[PDB]
DNA sequence: GCCATTTTCGGCCTCTGTGAAAAACTCCCAAAGTTCCGCTATCAGTTAGTAAAATGAT
DNA sequence: ATCATTTTACTAACTGATAGCGGAACTTTGGGAGTAAAAGAGTCTCCGCGAAAATGGC
């Protein structure tokens, strides 16, 4: 999460996914501390599972979580896989110095 | 084209299990079966019987022993899941694995280097 | 979050008042939802009162733009809010949500913003080579001194050691007092300012 | 990705197997000659003269232009040469079962990544691709 | 930075026997990257030998080529011995000459 | 365009891309295949490690070139470390055996 | 080693303080004053003479060298 | 100056082994204090090593032999100390 | 927001033809200039026009 | 250095062994000071200092205190690159 | 053994910021932050004084 | 080789300044509890892709 020119900030979607996971986990802990009705606890556990699945692999379980761009958030699986993934864009091929 | 066809013919399905650690109906590499058969013959024990299988370039590429190359080729999720559940080990014997980890490829000017290391390996394993 | 607020409303309801449950429960549910939005809707968390300030500023900006037909100016907004203009500008500069690093750049689709962000914390190899050359040149220049003043300067500036030292610790090893150390360092500095043995060190400025 | 692991690891694997090579015939005329196919391959079993028991070309000899001319003059129809498919090497292939490296003109050296060369050679012309 | 004449002489001495790598996209075969000896010219365009054009599949209608500098002694000798244009005059696919 | 050393990416620690950013050329998969076919192991290692993402290796190479010793001490690319951290973040134990 | 101040010839404290009598300025003037003046001063002595001649040898000159400059 | 590394590969046999030997010789002549066995003629260390290999003065045998010789001599000198 | 002053400078650059520049006609015959030859080395007609 | 890469399932004990701390809050950075928040996704007590050989307090701001954990914050005085590994 | 729904793939270079909407106040309290003052550590600048070594003269 | 003098090495003291640390008080910010007519089932738009293979269901 680094500042851009003009005061704007650039962030990764992993931050949003982690924030969702942490928020839902804390809400689950608070609900278990309040002796909540069972239905609310089951809903919170479903939401926690969905958040973890979206963080690990978005779109595999169901509807892909989208941010403020109306575009799916990029997860760890998307970051390690694909033509634009780490294997093919940064490991098997690289931008090099001493080149023109 | 024969160097491609040889790569296609790299797997065998075991027909007679024998005394080797192979189960019937199992697709395993031909080289490992060949070494196992040589060892069993040297030990005077019943060797295995295999039926060679022809695989396409995509299936042969995805059926390699190293999981780094398979993940780098395509379908990273399936390869990683299978390697994780199995507990696979990558010995870095091909070009792609050494390219990814930044070491000398076992081809050309690195060949002797890699060979030297293997020798030392055995000599230490003694 | 509204369910939690409803739990609180159930926990502090009074049926003797004669009002229906929804009347009291709506306030708590709305409070829970609004507080949760104020706390968990931004990557960079803004306090709840500042969120309310931003929302009220947006409402007044909407009303003023409706009234006059153009975008309100900071001074007019400050006049209407009965708040300092500097505070208005400060509020206006913090209402930004971070942009995603996966956003396609321009009209392309395979390019992303994250590929155009540098690593400003890195040290240029030219700078590191200059630092190594400066270390070598400082060693060479200090080698042209007597061991006393050379080591006095080394210990007073921390050259080839972990920590810098004040005058007292420099004096203690020599068993001499602080003032002699001060004038020793002064003599060393005066001698090293001579251009006979300072031309190589001048190029680093 | 399917052939990146093929590297010439040995010189000779000591195998007697091989593939048979004859001129390619698709009717009343030859399509490709035996000299073109045998240029740069290692002989598996001796090339005996037709109707005679003289060993014209012994085993484990590279077929260069001179021996190609010799074969054409003798008019030998079918020969047997070593192939990468029939190689006995545990990992990779051997120098003799591969033969001449086309980019250099001599026998293939140790450590040559022949699989990448094969894949590139096959894939490069893909743009050019579409009884008396 | 000031571009003195002695700097130009130093540059001429530096690149005397230093091989340089020329690459044209796409690199369909290994002949698409080759090693040459640089000759300093006045201009902004790389001058290429005509006989390697068939190797590069390159025509002079706006084509661009990338250049790389091998640094270590091993890399320089690899460029001189294996990747030099004078060694790559036979097609690895067929054995026929490629500098026709 | 030409570049010897300049800005680097924030995450991958690799040279940036483009003339506007004083970036370097991309040595893609096809170039790696060509170098492997040539047998040029040392040039490929130079491009992968000490020219792209070996933060200590590239600085050591710059110092060595400045002092005349054209030799390199290759290290581990930062991209592989990022991959390791990502795979561990996916709840999968990936570790380099010795 | 043309006309430049006498501080540049890194002369010792006594040497400089003695010559600080303003009986010299710039090394071109110093090289011309000979041993007659060099030893004339009751404060320039044997060691000072040797040190000054060594400095001029580093400058490639001898005390008393005649030059039109 | 030299072009067309033919004689060197004829003397060595394998291009990769030739590259390794020439790299070792060039490192010895550049990083170390070793002197060339042939007239330099304003040539870089790689070219000088290639010319030496072409002349037959430098092979893997020679390099390994003299390296073992230096280890032996240094061991004897340290014993002498 | 956060911007105090913007100064914009306009630069006029005269770019002459040189080797490497792309020049083309209207019939699809594009090309890259290879050499700026002297006038005395150009072919000329009987009237001396190069 | 290494001769093989071993993959497998990650046990909770192994995950705790990897971790240098527990992230308890979704906070990332303060909206005014732009400094990391404690027990957050960018905490300097868990992942490392944001400036080389410094602490969030600024009390330990030089190299002589390398490896010393500040009592007021808990940030170890070390390099910032540990934030790419922790 | 055969449908039927999922799953994953789709060439290499170069330039090339985005997004833009969306609805609360009010009161009370404790902690961080700004500013000011006092005490203390540390140093640059200068002078004086005393005892001893370097050095020039004889 | 020996004497007398200037310079050197080492103490003390004063001037003047500056930065850092700690305490008192004030303003600013930040978190939390409360609001009593009644109000008591969501999106949310799209869907302009084809071919081959790997998994359930019968
Ligand atoms: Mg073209
Ligand atoms: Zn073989
Ligand atoms: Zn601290």
């Amino acid at each position: 999460l680094v500042p851009l020119d003009g005061g704007r900030f650039a962030t990764s979607d992993l931050n949003d996914l982690y924030r969702r996971v942490i928020n839902r986990n804390n809400r689950l802990k608070r609900l278990l501390e309040l002796a909540a009705p069972d239905i609310i606890v089951r809903n919170e556990k479903r939401m926690l599972q969905e958040s973890v699945d979206a963080l690990l692999d978005n779109g595999r379980r169901g509807r892909a979580i989208t941010g403020s761009n109306k575009r799916p958030l990029k997860s760890l699986a998307d970051m390690i896989k694909g033509k634009q993934g780490r294997f093919r864009q940064n490991l098997l091929g690289k931008r090099v110095d001493y080149s023109g | 084209i024969e160097t491609i066809v040889r790569q296609m013919l790299r797997k065998c399905t075991i027909t007679f299990a024998g005394d080797s650690e192979f189960l019937p109906g199992e697709t395993v590499e031909y080289s490992q079966v060949k070494i196992a058969n040589r060892k069993l013959v040297e030990e005077g024990k019943e060797p295995a019987r295999f039926e060679r299988e022809l695989l396409g370039i995509t299936k042969a590429s995805l059926a390699t022993e190293s999981f780094i190359s398979a993940a780098s080729f395509q379908e990273t999720t399936r390869v990683l899941t299978e390697a994780a559940v199995s507990g696979k080990r990558d010995d870095l014997r091909g070009l792609k694995e050494n390219v990814i980890v930044g070491r000398l490829i076992p081809a050309g000017t690195g060949f002797a280097y890699h060979q030297d290391r293997q020798a030392k390996r055995a000599q230490e394993q003694q | 979050e509204g369910n939690i607020g409803l739990m609180k409303a159930v926990d502090k309801f009074e049926y003797r008042r004669g009002y229906k449950f929804s009347t009291y429960a709506t306030w708590w549910i709305r409070q829970a939802i609004t507080r949760s939005i104020a706390d968990q809707a931004r990557t960079i968390r803004i306090p709840v009162h500042m969120i309310e300030t931003i929302n009220k500023l947006n409402r007044i900006s909407r009303q003023m733009l409706q009234e006059m037909g153009r975008e309100p100016l900071p001074e007019e907004l400050a006049e209407r809010m009965q708040m300092p203009e500097d505070k208005i500008r400060k509020v206006l500069k913090i209402a930004k949500e971070p942009i995603s690093m996966e956003t396609p750049i321009g009209d392309d689709e395979d390019s992303h913003l994250g590929d155009f962000i540098e690593d400003t914390t890195l040290e240029l190899p030219l700078d590191s080579a200059t630092a190594t050359s400066l270390k070598a040149a400082t060693r060479d220049v200090l080698a042209g001194l007597t061991p006393r003043e050379a080591k006095v300067l080394r210990m007073r500036f921390g050259i080839d050691m972990n920590t810098d030292h004040t005058l007292e610790e420099v004096g203690k090893q020599f068993d001499v007092t602080r003032e002699r150390i001060r004038q020793i360092e002064a003599k060393a500095l005066r001698k090293l300012r001579h251009p006979s043995r300072s031309e190589v060190l001048r190029s680093f400025l | 990705d399917v052939a990146q692991d093929v590297v010439v690891t040995e010189h000779d694997c000591g195998t007697l197997e091989g593939v048979v090579m004859t001129p390619h015939i698709e009717g009343g005329d030859v399509k490709v000659a035996l000299t073109e196919l045998a240029l740069g391959r290692v002989v598996s079993e001796d090339i005996l003269k037709p109707g005679t028991d003289e060993v014209l070309i012994p085993r484990n000899t590279l077929l260069d232009e001179k021996w190609c001319k010799v074969i054409n003059d003798n008019s030998v129809d079918q020969i047997k040469v070593r192939s990468v498919v029939t190689c006995d090497s545990d990992f990779g292939c051997c120098a003799q079962c591969y033969g001449r490296d086309l980019a250099r003109g001599h026998l293939v050296n140790q450590g040559e990544a022949v699989g990448v060369i094969a894949a590139q050679s096959i894939g490069e012309p893909g743009t050019q691709l579409t009884i008396q | 930075e000031r571009e003195e004449a002695v700097v130009w002489d130093i540059l001429d001495e530096v690149i005397r026997e230093h091989p340089v790598l020329l690459n044209r996209a796409p690199t369909l075969h290994r002949l698409g990257i080759q090693a040459f000896e640089p000759v300093l010219i006045e201009g902004k365009a790389i001058q290429l030998h005509p006989l390697v054009c068939a190797a590069y599949n390159a025509d002079f209608d706006g084509d661009q080529m990338a250049v790389h500098v091998p640094l270590t002694l091993e890399a320089q000798l690899e460029a001189r011995t294996l990747m030099m244009s004078t060694n790559n005059i036979l097609s690895p696919a067929s054995g026929d000459p490629i500098i026709v | 365009h030409a570049r010897s050393t300049g800005s680097y990416s924030l995450v991958t620690q690799q040279p940036l891309g483009g003339k506007a950013q004083f970036g370097g050329q991309r040595f893609g998969e096809m170039e790696v295949w060509a170098l492997e076919a040539y047998g040029a192991a040392y040039t490929l290692q130079e491009m992968l490690t000490v020219k792209s993402d070996d933060v200590n290796g590239r600085t050591k190479m710059y110092k060595n070139i400045v002092d005349g010793n054209h030799a390199m001490e290759p290290g581990m690319p930062e991209s592989f470390n990022v991959l390791l951290k990502e795979i561990r973040s996916l709840g999968i134990n990936i570790e380099l055996e010795d | 080693i043309l006309l430049r101040p006498v501080d540049d010839l890194e002369l010792t404290v006594r040497s400089a303080n003695c010559l600080k009598a303003e009986a010299i300025h710039y090394i071109g003037d110093l090289v011309q004053r000979t041993e007659v003046e060099l030893l004339k001063t009751p404060n320039l002595g044997k060691k000072s003479l040797t040190e000054i001649k060594d400095v001029l040898a580093s400058r490639g000159l001898s005390l008393g060298m005649r030059l039109e400059n | 100056a030299r072009v067309t590394v033919q004689d060197a590969v004829e003397k060595i046999g394998n291009r990769f082994d030739l590259v390794l030997v020439a790299a070792r010789r060039a490192r010895q002549m550049q990083s170390g204090g070793k002197d060339a066995l042939v007239p330099e003629e304003n040539d870089k260390p790689t070219v000088i090593a290639l010319r030496e290999i072409e002349e037959g003065l430098i092979t893997k045998d020679v390099l390994d032999a003299r390296e073992r010789q230096e280890q032996q001599e240094q061991e004897a000198a340290e014993l002498a100390a | 927001p956060g911007v105090l002053k913007i100064v914009k400078v306009y630069l006029a650059v005269k770019r002459r033809i040189q080797p490497g520049d792309k020049m083309a006609g209207r019939h699809g015959n594009k090309g890259v200039i290879s050499k700026i030859n002297p006038v005395e080395d150009m072919p000329y007609d009987e009237n001396g026009q190069p | 250095e290494f001769d093989a890469i071993k993959i497998g399932l990650a046990s909770p004990d192994m995950i705790r062994s990897w971790s240098f701390g527990e992230v308890k809050k979704p906070e990332t950075i303060n909206y005014r000071t732009f400094k990391p928040e404690r027990d957050g996704l960018f905490c300097a007590r868990i992942f490392g200092p944001v400036k080389d050989y410094e602490c969030l307090c600024g009390k330990y701001k030089r190299l002589k205190h390398r490896g010393v954990i500040c009592e007021k914050c808990g940030v170890e005085v070390t390099q910032t690159k540990v934030r790419r590994d922790r």
